[PDB]
């Protein structure tokens, strides 16, 4: 079936490659890779983060409320006698 | 390049590369050697030999790369 002899039909594309032993494995990290990671974080920040911030607010609120609910109310004894 | 090469380039090429100590006159067949040598002195002996200014171009040394096209 699917085999490297007849996958698709292409015309007029040229490629060039070096061998691994001719070139470096980690050529430019701090001059190219770091800024690229930075933009890659920039492009997705506001699509992911705010939902989790909202989750954090909800969690803390619900915890606080549950913990208030367990403390004794002075009006339950002071009001009528 | 062929749409842009000039007569100056052609004549410079010849003047810089076509020098006697880079040339061989060879013959095979029914040819006698001394006759060929006489004719060579008569018709080829005025070709110059003084490389001038080392006008010959500088060029890159050899290297082989494992690669694909």
């Amino acid at each position: 079936g699917r085999e490297f002899g007849n996958l698709t039909r292409i015309r007029h594309v040229i490629s060039y490659s070096l061998s691994p032993l001719e070139q470096r494995a980690l050529p430019h990290v701090l001059s190219k890779g770091v800024p690229n990671m930075l933009r890659r974080v920039r492009e997705s920040f506001f699509r992911v983060v705010p939902q989790f911030v909202v989750f954090y607010l909800l969690y803390t609120w619900g915890t606080e409320e549950f913990e208030k609910s367990k403390r004794k109310n002075p009006a339950a004894y002071e009001n009528d006698k | 390049n062929v749409r842009k090469l000039s007569r100056a380039d052609l004549t410079e090429y010849l003047s810089t590369h076509y020098k006697a100590p880079r040339m061989v006159l060879a013959a095979a067949g029914g040819v006698e050697h001394q006759q060929l040598l006489d004719l060579a002195q008569k018709h080829l002996g005025d070709i110059p030999w003084t490389y001038a200014e080392d006008t010959m171009p500088a060029l890159t040394p050899c290297r082989f790369t494992g690669s694909e096209i």
